[PDB]
């Protein structure tokens, strides 16, 4: 997590809509945070169908 | 070269990839595969080895030729 | 699992069995023809469903017919 | 002489000897396809080139897949 | 985005959870659905 | 089931997770000579002398192998045996099931799937709408 | 081993991808459940049709939602003709600057989607002025929703579940729909009319709060009770009248008058209030036709029973056994009628509109008649794809022996080779035609051009009064006795037919003429995979047992010369791209003829029309030109969501063709590789799936390659209509 | 009547273009006798002929005798072609008189095509001409 | 040239001999009488 | 003339009445 978390807000920070405004690195952590929501959300959705 | 003369060579690296995807799995697929393990007895131009096994439809080498006709229309 | 039937019509000249790449297929002895044999089908959990049988079959209609039902792994072809 | 500003010549040249050596392409892979089924002899192509590249089918076909998909996402 | 008709905070929450959150809860549910025993 | 494995360099074509996991297949030949034969999986294998034994994926690529061994050879090994065999470590005897190859007629052997009437003499569908049964089965 | 399907053993122990896909396709199929029942069939249908009922009234009261919270109804009415109508809000935040201020339009303060239903000129017509009203309607039509799903519900439940011989009562359900849901509810649809529709349109405020207050007409039900019905026709609506004031009003309800309103363009509301009362008392009557439980009545089984004769055999015999025992018969019988009638709705509706102001509206006149002839095109098709799930499943050749039924399998051989033969009869010279004339016009010589009038079709304009061919026929003629009857709709409707500002009945030529042919050769081909589609549903000469293997199985293998698309679904499949290609000719025929008409240039159609570079290149190239310039470097229009749209539908249609070319055993072979290398990938072979991954099966890429063909082909088009007639008359 | 249509003659469109007439073929003057020929016909508002199909016989040129010479020839190659394959269906070897044309039997043949509908309504006569329909190869239904 | 009489009689040389005689009368046709839209 | 934002957050609560019918009927008809 401490690996893809970290990575995963430079997409967003120096390409991502909110690059040329003031909230770049704000809206580059959003991006990502909302992103590894969806990451755990597949984990564990994964983990209570594959053992069960 | 510009912006669109980088996004156009990709897509023609992009359609000749596939054009090489095609033709070069008909070559090595031709005699067998995982579905149709036998594809050398049913020759290089045959239609397919039935519904079965899900549908085996243009399994053929001759299948690829005709996929890789488009794409290379395509590219 | 696919389904296999014979139908009466068969002549027993076992080209079924000789197009079958499952060994779905095997000759019984019979009494309704020349060749005094009927095409059988005691394995079709190992039938794909590729229909070579049926291309191998001479008589009008069909003596032999493979309904797709059920898929399993082993009717899909599966490695994986 | 004089090619070069005939741009219905230099548009014409360029495009039937692109189309002419795109469906030749396309026939590399249908009599490679064509040699498999009919004139590879497996006694006499033992570990070599030809073999290996038949061993590891898999190896070439899905990395050829998945830079077909990386490059229709990225272009 | 804005809106001079009422109830204009109701798209600002409305469509992320049309669009997102109603997805990820289905798409979440009919995932366990479709592949339990 | 003992016999050593042909001779092969290895290939991406062989045994996924399935095989170690729901069941794989293996085909057990005796060779007069020491041969070189088409893999059903990609790639040529050399026979050993003797007793061969080759894991494979799917029962269509033994009977593959044993279409291909019984007659792309000028000496036919009719005497391969094929088997599916369990991660649990029992094994089942798949090939041929009677000891005779199944194009040739043997006693004792019972017959499935005959139906003793035409394939034009089945019944209609209708009446058999909510019975659940096919035209075929009953 | 999985829960899902629960409805199918056969497909819950599927273990690849499959059985997802065939869970979904095989979920509304309730005739193949597992343990299904005859009557627990019709109880779960029974139930399904309320709670689809309640998803049409969701939707309509998601209509009337948006349209009074987001849009400019009471901003629209008091300017029909120039305030664009609003559908709801945009709220995207992807919008840049420019797409705020390009959709930022029809004078509101936020971007918004410009309605093209139509539904504004409809709510505007029926005595709507308030978005109260429209608000009131939607929130009625959530508890109209309540009762419908709670009732699906109630009737699901073992003591309401109704019992197969209810589900079996033709007699009472075909009484209680015509003199009820057809009869009674066009009597109260009259009722609103003339309280509510009708005032309103004069000026008149008529709600819930004072319509038991204020009658319709001064003189009351009394001349309705003592047989003086002129009452309710004297003082209609003069020429000067204007819609929703009092100016020029009559007292009249139920007028007669035939033709157009001249301000709205539109007919008259006592015309259509008429009308509606007229056909409520003839679906009453008609309501009182079969013998339900007093004796009295017909028997419908015994109708068809005598109705017999020398060159049929054994007649209509055992066609109320057929009917009545079959689901797909009267789903085909019922999805041919809708078929007929939502065409007939969209001939109808362009050339005699009834809403105010709608006529103007060259966009939603565009968008009404494209969408109706799309839905009466699936209507179509899904009538005799179910003709064939009919003759697959329920169709018994014993009972049914020497009917009808039979004897159109008996000669079907006859039947399909002389569709055969109308199609390529009508094709050969359809495509013959047009190819001269581009060929005589390309060679410089447009006279070379074979054009020929359509006598037959404007003779009978000239039957219903237009006198602009010369031909003096029937009411072209003054002196005829259909012209000298003294009927009342005949100075109405000899003004409206003649004026030509109207599309009551266009002037047609040798361009009309070329495509009507084609719309012939389209409707007519079309019919012919599906006739085909039907009476070798049960078996063929390359495939006998065909009824064996059901409707929608893949092939039969490739042996016996090859058996791709030998299923009667896949001539429901082919069927799909001649009606959409049917629909693609008479679209563009409505569409290039109406944008002629429209913008006064009527000489662009007539002299265009007539070969395929014209319909090319006036039509096609020419009406895109703004639709491709809905965004480009220079900044983006309101025409920016149309001209995305375009360019995916021209994405999902080219998407098809990938699943519709390349076929299965390519892409299984595929996957294998695909599959290999996620098993010999580490940290990502610890990801397991547990649905194998399978490539589609054969008949499931034929839907999924039709289904993004269809879904490309509408989408393309409904972007193109619009944005070429809202970028030139909107 | 056709009160929307004009005789060409009379048709101002069609003499404004009457009189830039491309030559089609060789001769210099081909557009103006296509000018002449044109004249007789009924033009629309932008002068070009407009045939009536109708059944007139004041435009019988138009599509009747088009309709008569077309099927008097397409019969004449329906009936050569069906007197053709019923002849070479009784010999030896059926099969190879079709894609090996019996070239001189063919033109035997097709000279006598011009008394086809003599002949078939002969061979109508004499039941040779339809077959019954109990006596054909008939799909399953 | 027995066999040759036999290979000028396939099928594909006389539907080309067919319709380059019936190309040859209506090329001939339209150039001494052209333009017949009607008759 | 326009809505207010007390009946928008009404239709809302009306809302639920089809919602929760919906959700009885699918699971009824899931049986
Ligand atoms: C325009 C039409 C179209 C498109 C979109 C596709 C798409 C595809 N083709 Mg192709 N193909 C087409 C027509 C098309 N085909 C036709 C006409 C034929 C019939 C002859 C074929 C036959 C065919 C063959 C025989 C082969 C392909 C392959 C492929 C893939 C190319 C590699 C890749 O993944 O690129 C990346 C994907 C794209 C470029 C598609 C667009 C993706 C968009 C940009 C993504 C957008 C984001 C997404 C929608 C967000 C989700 C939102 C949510 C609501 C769902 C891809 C899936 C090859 C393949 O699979 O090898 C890898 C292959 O071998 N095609
Ligand atoms: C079926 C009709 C229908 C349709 C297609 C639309 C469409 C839309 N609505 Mg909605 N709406 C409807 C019903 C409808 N509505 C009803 C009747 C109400 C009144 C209570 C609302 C309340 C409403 C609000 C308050 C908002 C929207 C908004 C919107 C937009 C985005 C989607 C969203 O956030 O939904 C949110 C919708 C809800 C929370 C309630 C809708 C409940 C409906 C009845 C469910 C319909 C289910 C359907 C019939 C089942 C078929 C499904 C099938 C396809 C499988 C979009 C224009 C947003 C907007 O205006 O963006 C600018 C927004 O903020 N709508
Ligand atoms: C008078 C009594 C009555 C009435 C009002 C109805 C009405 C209804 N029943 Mg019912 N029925 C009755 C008694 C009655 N039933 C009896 C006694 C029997 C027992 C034998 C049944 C047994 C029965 C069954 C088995 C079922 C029905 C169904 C239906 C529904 C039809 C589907 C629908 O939405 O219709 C809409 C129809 C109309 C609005 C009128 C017809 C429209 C046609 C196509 C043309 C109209 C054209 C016009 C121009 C449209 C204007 C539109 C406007 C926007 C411009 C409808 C609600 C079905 C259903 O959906 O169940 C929930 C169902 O399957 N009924
Ligand atoms: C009154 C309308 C009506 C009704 C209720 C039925 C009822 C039936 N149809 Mg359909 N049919 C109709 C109209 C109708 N149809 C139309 C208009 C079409 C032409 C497009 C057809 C053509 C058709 C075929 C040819 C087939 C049926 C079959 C089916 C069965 C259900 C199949 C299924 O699970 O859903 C369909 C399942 C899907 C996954 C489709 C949903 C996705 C679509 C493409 C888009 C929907 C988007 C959605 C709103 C989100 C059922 C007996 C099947 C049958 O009975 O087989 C023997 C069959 O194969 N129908
Ligand atoms: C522009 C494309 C187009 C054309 C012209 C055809 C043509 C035709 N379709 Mg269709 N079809 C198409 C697209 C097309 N289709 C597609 C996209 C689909 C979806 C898969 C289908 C699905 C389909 C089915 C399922 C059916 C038809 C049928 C037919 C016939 C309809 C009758 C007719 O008009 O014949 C007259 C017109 C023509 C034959 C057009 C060709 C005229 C040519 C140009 C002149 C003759 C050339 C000559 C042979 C010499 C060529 C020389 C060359 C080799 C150098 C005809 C063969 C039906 C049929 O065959 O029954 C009769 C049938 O059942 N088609
Ligand atoms: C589609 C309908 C239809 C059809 C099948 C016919 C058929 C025919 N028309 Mg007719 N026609 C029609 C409607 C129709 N017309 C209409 C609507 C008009 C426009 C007013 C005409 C105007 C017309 C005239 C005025 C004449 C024909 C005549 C003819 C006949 C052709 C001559 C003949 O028999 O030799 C083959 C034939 C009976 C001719 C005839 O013999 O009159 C009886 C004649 O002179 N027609
Ligand atoms: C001379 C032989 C001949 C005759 C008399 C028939 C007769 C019939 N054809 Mg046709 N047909 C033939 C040739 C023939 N056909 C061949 C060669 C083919 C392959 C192209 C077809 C394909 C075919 C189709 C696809 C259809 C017909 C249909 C029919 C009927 C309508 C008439 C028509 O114009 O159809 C139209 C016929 C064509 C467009 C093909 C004609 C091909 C050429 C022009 C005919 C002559 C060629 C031959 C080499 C001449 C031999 C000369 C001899 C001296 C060597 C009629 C029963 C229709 C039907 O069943 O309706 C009831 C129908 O659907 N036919
Ligand atoms: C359905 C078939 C159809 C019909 C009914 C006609 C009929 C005719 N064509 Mg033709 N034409 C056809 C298809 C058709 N064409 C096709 C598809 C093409 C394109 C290859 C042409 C291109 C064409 C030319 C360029 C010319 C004709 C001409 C004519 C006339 C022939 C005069 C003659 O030989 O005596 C007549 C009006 C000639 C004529 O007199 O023009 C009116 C002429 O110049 N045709
Ligand atoms: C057909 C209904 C005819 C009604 C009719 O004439 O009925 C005549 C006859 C019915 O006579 P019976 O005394 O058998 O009738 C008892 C009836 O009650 C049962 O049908 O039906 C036939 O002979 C069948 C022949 C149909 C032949 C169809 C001809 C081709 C029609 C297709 C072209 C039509 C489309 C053109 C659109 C412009
Ligand atoms: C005592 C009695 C009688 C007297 C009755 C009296 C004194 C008054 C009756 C009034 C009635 C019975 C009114 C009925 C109204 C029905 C309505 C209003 C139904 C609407 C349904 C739908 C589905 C509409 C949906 C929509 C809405 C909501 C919109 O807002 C616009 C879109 C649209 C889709 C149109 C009579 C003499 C008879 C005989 C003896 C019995
Ligand atoms: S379908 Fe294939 S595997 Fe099954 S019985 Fe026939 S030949 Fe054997
Ligand atoms: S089914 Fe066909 S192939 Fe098999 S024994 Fe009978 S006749 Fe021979
Ligand atoms: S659908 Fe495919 S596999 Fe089936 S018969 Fe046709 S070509 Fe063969």
């Amino acid at each position: 997590g401490m690996a893809h978390g970290y990575f995963l807000i430079g997409p967003w920070t120096l390409l991502g809509p909110l690059r040329d405004s003031e909230y770049q690195y704000i809206g580059g952590l959003i991006g990502a945070l909302a992103l590894i929501l969806v990451a755990t959300a597949a984990l564990s959705s994964y983990g209570l169908v594959t053992f069960q | 070269l510009g912006t669109a003369d980088f996004m156009v060579h990709h897509i023609h690296a992009f359609t000749i990839h596939v054009t090489a995807l095609i033709l070069l799995k008909g070559v090595l697929y031709a005699r067998s595969s995982r579905l149709v393990p036998d594809k050398a007895n049913l020759g290089f131009r045959f239609p397919c080895d039935g519904p079965g096994r899900g549908g085996t439809c243009q399994v053929s080498g001759w299948d690829h030729v005709f996929l890789g006709l488009f794409w290379m229309y395509n590219s | 699992s696919h389904s296999v039937k014979i139908y009466d019509t068969c002549i027993g000249c076992t080209q079924c069995v000789r197009a079958c790449p499952l060994d779905v297929l095997e000759m019984v002895p019979w009494d309704g023809c020349k060749a005094a044999q009927i095409a059988s089908s005691p394995r079709t959990e190992d039938c794909v469903g590729c229909k070579r049988c049926e291309t191998a079959c001479p008589t009008d209609f069909l003596s032999i017919r493979v309904y797709l039902g059920a898929e399993t792994t082993r009717s899909m072809g599966l490695a994986y | 002489p004089y090619q070069a500003i005939d741009y219905a010549t230099q548009l014409s040249l360029f495009t039937h000897h692109m189309w002419i050596g795109g469906f030749l392409i396309v026939g590399a892979g249908a009599h490679g396809a064509i040699f498999m089924v009919r004139d590879y002899d497996p006694a006499k192509n033992v570990n070599n080139l030809l073999d290996r590249m038949l061993r590891h089918r898999d190896a070439i076909i899905s990395h050829l897949n998945w830079v077909c998909i990386f490059l229709g996402f990225h272009s | 985005m804005d809106g001079s008709y009422a109830a204009s905070y109701l798209p600002w929450i409305l469509i992320p959870m049309v669009g997102w959150l109603f997805p990820a809860v289905t798409m979440g549910l009919l995932f366990i659905h479709i592949e339990s025993e | 089931l003992s016999g050593q494995p042909p001779k092969f360099g290895g290939s991406t074509g062989g045994l996924l997770s399935k095989a170690n996991r729901e069941e794989k297949y293996a085909i057990t030949w005796t060779s007069a000579s020491e041969q070189v034969f088409e893999m059903p999986t990609g790639g040529a294998a050399i026979m050993n002398e003797g007793e061969n034994l080759l894991y494979l994926a799917r029962k269509e690529q033994c009977l593959a192998l044993g279409t291909q061994l019984r007659t792309k050879f000028k000496p036919k090994i009719q005497d391969y045996k094929i088997y599916r065999v369990y991660p649990s470590g029992e094994v089942q005897y798949l090939h041929p099931a009677d000891g005779v190859f199944p194009e040739k007629v043997n006693e004792g052997r019972e017959a499935q799937g005959t139906k003793t009437r035409r394939i034009g003499q089945n019944p209609e569908p209708v009446t058999i709408k909510f019975s659940g049964k096919a035209p075929y089965e009953v | 081993a999985t829960k899902f399907p629960k409805f199918s053993q056969d497909l819950a122990q599927d273990p690849t991808t499959r059985r997802i896909w065939y869970g979904i396709a095989t979920a509304h199929d309730f005739e193949t459940h597992d343990g299904m029942t005859e009557e627990n069939l019709y109880q779960k249908i029974f139930a399904s049709h309320f709670g689809h009922i309640a998803i049409i009234f969701l939707w309509t009261s998601g209509t009337l939602f948006h349209v009074a919270w987001q849009g400019n109804f009471e901003q629209w009415i008091k300017d029909p003709l120039n305030i664009r109508p609003i559908a709801h809000a945009i709220w995207d935040p992807h919008f840049g600057e420019g797409a705020v201020n390009a959709f930022t339009q029809a004078g509101a303060s936020n971007p918004v989607n410009i309605a093209y239903s139509g539904v504004y000129h409809w709510f505007y017509t029926i005595g709507m002025t308030t978005n109260q009203e429209l608000y009131s309607g939607a929130v009625f039509l959530l508890v109209l929703a309540s009762l419908f799903l709670f009732a699906g519900w109630l009737h699901l439940q073992p003591k309401f579940r109704p019992s197969l011989a209810w589900f079996k009562n033709a007699e009472s359900r075909l009484n209680h729909h015509l003199a009820g849901l057809f009869g009674v509810s066009s009597l109260a649809w009259a009722g609103h009319l003339v309280h509510v529709a009708i005032p309103e349109a004069r000026g008149q405020h008529v709600g819930w709060d004072n319509f038991l207050s204020t009658p319709p007409h001064p003189a009351g039900l009394m001349p309705f009770f003592t047989g003086n019905w002129g009452v309710y026709a004297a003082d209609p609506d003069t020429a000067g009248h204007i819609f929703g004031t009092s100016e020029g009003a009559g007292t009249a309800i139920l007028t007669f008058l035939g033709g157009f309103h001249p301000q709205t363009e539109s007919l008259w509301l006592t015309d259509i209030a008429h009308h509606h009362l007229a056909i409520a008392v003839i679906f009453i009557i008609a309501g009182h036709m079969y013998r339900t439980n007093w004796g009295i009545g017909h028997s419908i089984k015994e109708i068809l029973n005598a109705h017999k004769g020398p060159l049929t055999g054994a007649g209509h015999t055992n066609l109320y056994d057929t009917i009545n025992n079959s689901l797909h018969f009267q789903l085909g019988l019922a999805l041919a009628s809708l078929g007929v009638i939502t065409s007939l709705v969209a001939q109808h509706m362009y050339s005699l509109p009834s809403y105010a102001f709608i006529a103007q509206d060259h966009t939603t006149q565009a968008a009404l008649y494209t969408h109706h002839q799309y839905i009466a095109g699936f209507l179509m098709v899904g009538a005799f794809a179910h003709g064939a799930i009919f003759f697959v499943r329920d169709y018994d050749p014993v009972a049914n022996k020497d009917n009808v039924l039979a004897r159109m399998l008996e000669h079907k051989e006859a039947l399909i080779s002389h569709l055969s033969w109308v199609s390529l009869f009508l094709g050969f010279h359809t495509l013959g035609l047009y190819v001269h004339n581009d060929v005589v016009v390309a060679f410089g010589t447009p006279e070379k051009q074979i054009l020929i009038e359509p006598v037959f079709a404007q003779w009978i304009q000239a039957t219903s009064g237009k006198a602009l061919y010369g031909f003096d026929v029937l009411l072209s003629n003054p002196d005829s006795i259909a012209s000298t009857t003294g009927a009342a709709w005949l100075p109405g409707w000899l003004d409206a037919i003649n004026s030509g500002t109207n599309s009551l009945f266009l002037t047609i030529g040798p361009g009309d003429f070329l495509v009507h042919h084609a719309i012939a050769l389209g409707l007519h081909t079309t019919a012919l995979i599906l006739i085909k589609g039907a009476l070798d549903a049960r078996g063929s000469k390359l495939m006998p047992d065909k009824k064996d293997f059901g409707y929608s199985f893949p092939c039969d293998g490739p042996g016996r010369g090859g058996t791709c698309d030998i299923s009667a679904w896949d001539a429901f499949y082919l069927a799909m791209f001649w009606m959409l290609n049917t629909l693609g000719w008479l679209t563009f025929y409505w569409h290039w003829k109406h944008l002629g008409v429209w913008s006064g240039n009527v000489a662009q159609f007539n002299e265009n029309s007539t070969y395929l570079m014209g319909w090319f290149r006036d039509y096609l190239w020419a009406n895109s030109a703004q639709l491709i310039n809905g965004y480009n470097p220079y900044g983006v229009n309101n025409l920016s969501v149309w001209a995305w749209m375009f360019l995916f539908g021209h994405l999902v249609w080219a998407t098809g063709f990938m699943f519709l070319i390349s076929w299965r055993g390519y892409w299984q072979e595929l996957i294998e590789t695909i599959v290999w290398a996620h098993e010999r990938t580490p940290l990502a072979n610890l990801v397991r799936w547990k649905d194998k991954p399978v490539a589609l099966s054969i008949v499931q890429a034929r839907l999924v390659g039709l289904a993004h063909f269809t879904v490309g082909y509408v989408l393309t088009y409904a972007a193109f209509l619009i944005a070429s007639t809202a970028g030139k008359f909107g | 009547d056709f009160a929307n249509l004009t005789p060409c003659s009379e048709n101002p469109a069609y003499l404004a273009k009457s009189k830039n007439f491309l030559n089609t073929t060789n001769d210099p003057n081909s557009g103006k006798i296509r000018a002449e020929r044109y004249a007789s016909a009924l033009c629309g508002p932008e002068g070009y002929p407009h045939l009536i199909v109708d059944g007139r016989f004041t435009h019988a040129g138009d599509f009747l005798i088009p309709s008569i010479l077309f099927l008097y020839i397409a019969g004449w190659i329906g009936w050569v072609g069906r007197s053709y394959l019923i002849e070479i269906r009784e010999s030896k070897n059926p099969e190879m008189q079709e894609v090996v044309i019996n070239v001189p039997l063919a033109i035997k043949k097709m000279l006598g095509g011009f008394l086809w509908p003599l002949a078939a309504v002969g061979e109508y006569t004499s039941g040779k001409l339809v077959m019954k329909d109990s006596e054909i190869p008939t799909s399953p239904r | 040239m027995d066999g040759l009489k036999s290979f000028l009689s396939t099928a594909p040389v006389m539907i080309m001999a067919l319709l380059t005689f019936t190309a040859g009368i209506l090329i001939e046709f339209n150039r001494f009488y052209p333009d017949l839209l009607f008759h | 003339m326009a809505l207010s934002d007390t009946q928008i957050l009404a239709a809302l609560v009306v809302a639920l009445l089809p919602a929760f019918l919906a959700f009885r009927l699918s699971t009824e008809l899931y049986k």
